[PDB]
């Protein structure tokens, strides 16, 4: 059963360098051309670079010509991608894909086996603590808390340490122009319980080891 | 070089329905086309290559057809494990280029969104900025438009919206739009509103709020 | 306006006896008899009412038995009365004139010398062109009589004469059968065969133009007891281009009466009288067959012949078939056909064949059998237009509207039943389960019902495993898929024994085509190699086996001579359809390491698109140059037939497959070269022959090859 | 032996079309390639087209690619050339060449006599013949003048005598006509004894003119 | 496209000494696959069909004598005539066949040098038939002379005329290698009947003094 496991993604300064590695299993690595396919978060798939059956020739795209460099080591059955001069538009999820033929001279060159993907994010700002603010209005009502200006992903938002899980909504984080993320968490509760029951939202951040318990009220 | 395109950009069907997706390159390539079946969060899966050949292990519900410039992917009957994103790529000549993508949702009854507004908090006001959010809850389908009205004026480029995934219980949607300004830009304006336009309502419902009293 | 009408006839005289001297026109006795007969005929014509229009009479020939004078007469009559002077009217007037004078005491001047029988007078119409044709052929002429049970050999023609006529007369109650044999390879003479005493165009039995290689024997029947043969245009001077025999044959009834048994096999044949000789112009066949039950319908399989509809007034030339009051007319085409007749109320079936006009075609043979009404093709698909069972869902369109390849579950792919997921055929019964719960490797050993890609062992049993032939392990109870698996084992420039089956077909010391050895004495190749003019003769060709270098001899090679050469009967030169040919060697091959046959694929063999095969053919390395001195191997990738069907647009048939070369360059592929493909068991299977292609230098075009699985039936029929 | 006879040629309007053909004998026709080679009236040889033993590899020249078409018929043992879109440059003398092998790129073996193809706006005319005698050894001759197009065949006594015969090449006059003169040198003893006459043959005008030369 | 150049453009050779003709291509003529040079040497005779002398740079035809020898390498090719006879007169061509489109060479004339020959001059007056045509033609004929240079001119009543006469010279001869020249002069009726004498004078190396031939208008 063929597998392709990837490793090498992480935070990189806008201009640094990185190297991703793709280890194959289950098939003969030295008789199939491989490729790297990137997908910016919230966008469509995009081809990046490709390599023939045994180092014979490498192919690139237009927007990454001269910067990226694909390579293959058949001894340890590994495919490497060396990137340098990174920008803010190269943050994406990278997949190591396998083709149907030894090279691209013939007509059958579809991508059949894929990898799980590694997230490569490029930014200039450093780590910072999540900023947790209340969110209440001034039938059934809705309360919540807004997390703003935190880096890097991810951040975990819970309500009453799991005691309240019916009606929760945590939207995906949006990347602003400042390089810092922001999201919101909203819970719908009956209006009769506003003055009787209290609510606390818990925000947890592992890279910045921050735990904030915020009381939400009118 | 070649510029692939697909239609429709979105779909909504139910179990047992028949779905049709079209793929048209800008110039014929010899019909070396391939279809992929990316799930929301996993790696893509190859279904059909050579525009008609089928990959081993794929269920016998997907059919590929077409030639020249126009190609077609057909799902005879929908299944629960079949709502995903479908991409068409042309595999002959070197800038390999995928299609934009087609999303297949789960069809259900039309639902009217619930609209809520939230004024900025005092902790946010003391930081130096301002953030006003409007929330749409429990609606269908995804196609809904949101506008920000301040002093009866339209904004652009300063608002960010985010939507959730289709719910696993009732298959609905939730949207949240956040408008970010500075204290100077927040002080010299009086009224704020989040206008919503959706086919679930006969008339666009409005929601406005003021400060100084609440 | 006076118009000349021509009447050609024969008159019998009982008072005169035929003599051999009358056979030669130069004899004085023949001249005197001709003068007397002409005078008598002129007197008889002038005695009747037609004497006012009489123009000129001339006696043309004399016949055996009672003195039969064959003559021609002309009448200059008004145009308005031309429709009134039918040949029957003239014959009746002559008969009345002859009969009136019998009782009268007055003696006619002609009656004093010739006694004519009124019943023996026959008159037929003719034209001025017929007069000219008869009147130019008054040179080369012989008369002969054919007795019962005796076969007559011609008397050699004179090369000086430009047009020769034989007048053949036999018994009244017997038909004349004429045999033509072609001695020379090719020739440019013309021959015509007529049912009457003279070259009348309306009575032409058959006209042979050209001088062909495909069939050497032409057997012609005549409705009457007389016959005329006219030979013309011996252009390039030689002698003995052809041989005629002639014999009398008895007349028998072709109508029959039979009851069908209980079977699904072809139970017998129906043929025109004296198959395969040209049927008589006035034939009439009636066949009655009884089916055992109403659940079986009747199938009639034709050979290079088909039926079609017609508009009632139009008379069809080929022939008329009536099937239960439905009228149909034949159409000779180079494709198989099958007429399927259902039964609803009556178990009896009636088939009539009638010749509608004078022109006659070759004999007709049809195989009759039974077929279960429901699901007529068991495990197959029935193409509606031509009623044949074609394979269903194998990636090849075998019906003109393509209904065999439409809306099915897994096209050319195996179907798991546990959850309906298509999986590849090579994964079926291989040894590891690929269906989620093991369906793919069930019932691999027992007998199954046949379908697509199911090899059928010799006892009409089926096998689940795809491509089980010659894989070094028994796969069916019979064990017929491992017998005769001695082929397909090997011992850029090829080596000294890399491709042991490759053969070179050469004439006059130069290589025209390449071929693949398929048996001990047979070599397959393409038909379009023999398309040229002088190259069709069997004597010319010579076959070389086990050689790689064209320049110099090496120890390995052996040379044989071609004994027989068979093209495919349905071969079409214009469309390259059915492009295949077989050559029989002088003596069988000794299986050394240098020479070994290639394995013939079965009818159900699966050649997977996207697979890589090798074209091992000599070819001109560069455009316009000589053939390369070294055998060169090149690999190609098979293409789905839909793709090249869209490429070529109504020019690729079920008998062709498509392969593509390396992109960006080569096209040199030879003619008749193999397209062997490797199997999973290490044996090479011959998958096609180089047929044609467009674009040496076009960017993305394919080569088209003869799909052997589509012509495997004829190959196995001829070889065995 | 090997015989190749060309046919066609003549005068063609600048923009019309033509078909010319060879006629081979003396060898097995379907073994060898066949070529067409044109020569300008004052230039060197130039290749036109070539075809292989069985029309397998047709190849044309560069200046005539797309305008000419070469073909063959192994049954009649003949070679055909469809030429179209004629221009004032295409006028030449064409040779039917039998190659040495079965491919287009073998050495040229046998050459035919060739046929002349000319293109012009003017129409055909008739040659005017004049005898010329003067008034040891002397000379005497006859000239043709004002004929169009080429060629004209001038002979003496229908080809009886061929010693001392001089024929000059045709010269293009200012008007646009051609003229030449054929002269024979003879000893002065047989001037008034044996009569001298010359015959001219012109195919485009279809005329055979006999003229006796005398002072 | 392989452009072929030949050298020299012309060459005069007397019988007895060898001659050399050089052909230069734009590429190399070696099919790698067989190692055969694809150059052929043809000879076009005066007024005849071209012949085949040499094929594949080394071999000769079935009728070519031993006096011709072909050689060369890569781009530079040489044809050598060991002993030159009086029949080897014509134009020589070198053709390549290593790529499509085949290209014939340029051409190289051959002239045979001999001793000085004296031309024979004749005057041919217009006939009686051409007088009614409106134009009269008189021709001066020279033949059997060497070398080729010889200047012919007309004199009508001691007057020189130019731009109104046409000269034509044949090609080299096969047996004695000489030349023949004809100069025609056409006049209108307004010009012919108004003159009395007509003379032809030639200047040639073979004569110490320019010889003349004159005739009167109306003496016969
Ligand atoms: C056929 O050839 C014969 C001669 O052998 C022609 O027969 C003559 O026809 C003329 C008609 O004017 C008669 O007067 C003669 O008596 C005929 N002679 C004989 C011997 O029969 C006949 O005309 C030719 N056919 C045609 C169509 O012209
Ligand atoms: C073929 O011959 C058989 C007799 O040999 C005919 O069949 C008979 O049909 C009649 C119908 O009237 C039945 O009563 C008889 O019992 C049948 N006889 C037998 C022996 O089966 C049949 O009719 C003949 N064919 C035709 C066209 O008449
Ligand atoms: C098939 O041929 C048979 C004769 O072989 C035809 O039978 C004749 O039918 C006619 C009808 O007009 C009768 O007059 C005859 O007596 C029948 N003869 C015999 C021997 O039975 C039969 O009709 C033909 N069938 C068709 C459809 O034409
Ligand atoms: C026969 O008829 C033709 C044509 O009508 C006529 O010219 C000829 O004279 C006739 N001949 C005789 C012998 O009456
Ligand atoms: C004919 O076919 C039907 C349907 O396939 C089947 O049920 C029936 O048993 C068959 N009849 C015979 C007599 O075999
Ligand atoms: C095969 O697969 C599953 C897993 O074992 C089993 O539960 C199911 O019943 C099986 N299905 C069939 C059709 O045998
Ligand atoms: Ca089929
Ligand atoms: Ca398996
Ligand atoms: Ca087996």
């Amino acid at each position: 059963e063929v597998q392709l496991v990837e490793s090498g993604g992480g935070l990189v300064q806008p201009g640094g360098s990185l190297r991703l590695s793709c280890a194959a299993s289950g098939f003969t690595f030295s008789s199939y051309a491989m490729t790297w396919v990137r997908q910016a978060p919230g966008k469509g798939l995009e081809w990046v670079s490709a390599i023939s059956g045994s180092d014979t020739s490498t192919y690139y795209a237009d927007s990454v010509k001269g910067r990226f460099t694909i390579s293959r080591d058949n001894s340890k059955n590994t495919l490497f991608l060396q990137m340098n001069s990174l920008r803010a538009e190269d943050t994406a999820v990278y997949y190591c894909a396998k083709h149907q033929d030894y090279d691209f001279s013939y007509y059958y060159s579809a991508m059949d086996v894929w990898g799980q993907g590694t997230t490569v994010t490029v930014s200039s700002a450093s780590t910072k603590g999540p900023s947790v603010f209340p969110l209440a209005p001034c039938s059934t009502a809705a309360l919540g808390c807004l997390v703003k200006d935190y880096f890097p992903e991810p951040v975990t938002v819970s309500w009453n340490s799991g005691a309240l899980t019916s009606g929760v909504h945590t939207f995906p984080a949006v990347l602003q122009s400042s390089g810092l993320y922001s999201l919101s968490s909203v819970v719908t509760v009956p209006s009769s319980s506003l003055g009787t029951k209290t609510y606390t939202c818990n925000v947890d951040h592992k890279p910045s080891n921050t735990k904030v318990d915020k009381r939400v009220e009118s | 070089d070649i510029q692939m395109t697909q239609s429709p950009s979105s779909l909504s069907a139910s179990v047992g329905d028949r779905v049709i997706i079209t793929c048209r390159a800008s110039q014929d390539f010899n019909s070396w086309l391939a279809w992929y079946q990316q799930k929301p969060g996993k790696a893509p899966k190859l279904l059909i290559y050579a525009a008609s050949s089928l990959q081993s292990g794929v269920p016998s519900r997907f059919s590929g057809s077409g030639s020249g410039t126009d190609f077609t992917l057909t799902i005879s009957s929908l299944q629960p494990e079949d709502f995903a994103t479908y991409y068409c790529q042309q595999t002959d000549s070197f800038p390999f280029t995928f299609g934009p993508g087609t999303k297949v949702d789960i069809k259900r009854t039309v639902a009217a969104p619930s609209v809520f507004i939230f004024p900025p908090s005092d902790e946010q006001l003391k930081s130096g900025t301002a953030s006003v959010v409007c929330l749409l809850n429990n609606f269908y389908p995804r196609e809904a438009k949101v506008q920000w009205k301040v002093d009866n004026a339209l904004q652009s480029g300063n608002s960010q919206e985010s939507v959730t995934e289709q719910d696993s219980k009732d298959s609905t949607y939730s949207l949240s739009s956040t408008l970010t300004l500075s204290k100077a830009d927040y002080e010299k304006h009086k009224v704020y509103a989040c206008e919503v336009t959706h086919q679930g309502l006969s008339s666009p419902v409005t929601k406005s709020f003021n400060r100084g009293e609440c | 306006v006076m118009v000349s009408q021509v009447y050609s006839g024969s008159l019998r005289v009982l008072n005169r006896h035929f003599s051999q001297d009358l056979t030669r026109r130069e004899s004085s006795a023949f001249r005197s008899e001709t003068a007397k007969a002409q005078k008598m005929l002129k007197e008889l014509i002038t005695s009747t009412r037609l004497g006012t229009y009489y123009n000129s009479s001339s006696v043309y020939s004399f016949g055996e038995g009672p003195l039969t004078c064959f003559f021609w007469f002309i009448l200059q009559i008004p145009e308005h009365r031309r429709l009134m002077l039918s040949p029957e009217v003239v014959q009746a007037l002559l008969v009345e004139e002859l009969l009136s004078t019998v009782n009268s005491s007055a003696a006619v001047p002609y009656r004093a010398e010739y006694e004519v029988d009124p019943e023996g007078l026959v008159i037929l119409e003719a034209s001025v062109k017929d007069i000219a044709a008869l009147n130019s052929t008054l040179g080369c002429y012989r008369y002969s009589y054919v007795g019962q049970g005796q076969v007559l050999r011609l008397k050699g023609p004179d090369h000086l004469a430009s047009s020769c006529l034989w007048h053949l007369q036999g018994p009244k109650d017997l038909m004349l059968k004429l045999r033509l044999e072609w001695t020379l390879a090719e020739c440019r003479d013309r021959l015509a065969m007529y049912d009457v005493a003279g070259p009348l165009e309306k009575r032409l039995i058959t006209s042979v133009y050209g001088c062909s290689r495909q069939e050497p024997v032409v057997e012609v029947l005549a409705s009457g007891a007389i016959m005329a043969v006219v030979w013309k245009k011996g252009l390039h001077s030689y002698y003995d281009p052809f041989v005629l025999s002639v014999q009398p044959v008895v007349f028998q009834a072709c109508e029959v009466n039979l009851t069908l048994d209980n079977r699904l096999d072809s139970q017998g044949v129906l043929s025109t009288p004296y198959f395969p000789s040209y049927y008589s112009p006035q034939t009439h066949c009636s066949w009655h067959l009884t089916v055992p039950s109403l659940d079986y319908g009747l199938a009639l399989w034709f050979d290079a012949y088909a039926l079609r509809r017609q508009k009632y007034d139009l008379p069809c030339t080929q022939g008329q078939w009536t099937i239960q009051n439905r009228r149909l007319c034949g159409l000779r085409i180079l494709q198989p056909y099958a007429e399927r007749i259902p039964v609803v109320a009556t178990a009896g079936i009636t088939i009539n064949f009638t010749s509608q006009i004078s022109l006659t075609g070759p004999g007709v043979r049809v195989h009759y059998g039974l077929y279960n009404q429901s699901d007529p093709c068991p495990g197959e698909f029935l193409c509606s237009v031509n009623g044949l069972c074609v394979p269903a869902c194998d990636g090849v369109k075998d019906c003109p509207n393509g209904l065999d390849e439409r809306n099915c579950v897994c096209r050319a792919t195996f179907q798991c039943k546990e959850d309906s997921t298509c999986i590849s055929l090579p994964k079926v019964c291989d040894g590891q389960p690929d269906c989620l719960n093991g369906s793919d490797e069930e019932q691999c050993q027992e007998g199954v019902p046949c379908g697509t890609f199911t090899f059928q062992c010799e006892d009409r049993s089926c096998v689940k495993k795809p491509n089980p032939q010659c894989d070094g392990r028994p796969d069916c109870r019979d064990g017929s898929d491992e017998e005769h698996c001695d082929c397909g084992l090997q011992g850029a420039v090829s080596s000294e024994g890399e491709w042991p089956w490759q053969a070179s077909l050469q004439v006059r010391g130069r290589h025209i085509c390449g071929g693949a050895l398929i048996a001990d004495r047979w070599v397959i190749t393409a038909a379009h190699c023999f398309q040229e003019d002088s190259m069709a003769s069997t004597v010319l060709w010579t076959v070389f086996l086990g050689k790689v270098w064209q320049n110099s001899r090496w120890p390995g090679e052996v040379s044989f001579k071609v004994s027989r050469l068979l093209l495919h009967p349905y071969h079409e030169e214009d469309s390259h359809d059915y492009d295949v040919a077989l050559l029989q060697l002088d003596h069988p091959v000794v299986r050394s390491a240098a020479v070994r046959p290639v394995c013939l694929p079965a009818r159900s063999h699966f050649f997977e698109p996207g697979l890589h095969c090798w074209i091992t053919g000599w070819g001109a390395l560069r455009e316009g140059g000589p053939i390369s001195n070294a055998l060169q191997k090149v690999d190609v990738q098979l293409i789905p037939q839909d793709l090249c069907s869209e490429v070529y647009r109504y020019q690729v048939t079920p008998r062709m497959l498509c392969a593509g070369y390396r992109k960006g360059k080569a096209c040199q592929g030879d003619a008749g070269g193999p397209l062997v493909c490797k199997a999973l068991s290490g044996r090479w299977f011959l998958a096609g022959l180089v047929s044609w292609g467009l674009g040496c230098g076009r960017p993305n075009y394919f080569g088209v090859y003869t799909r052997i699985t589509g012509v495997i039936s004829w190959i196995q029929q001829v070889v065995t």
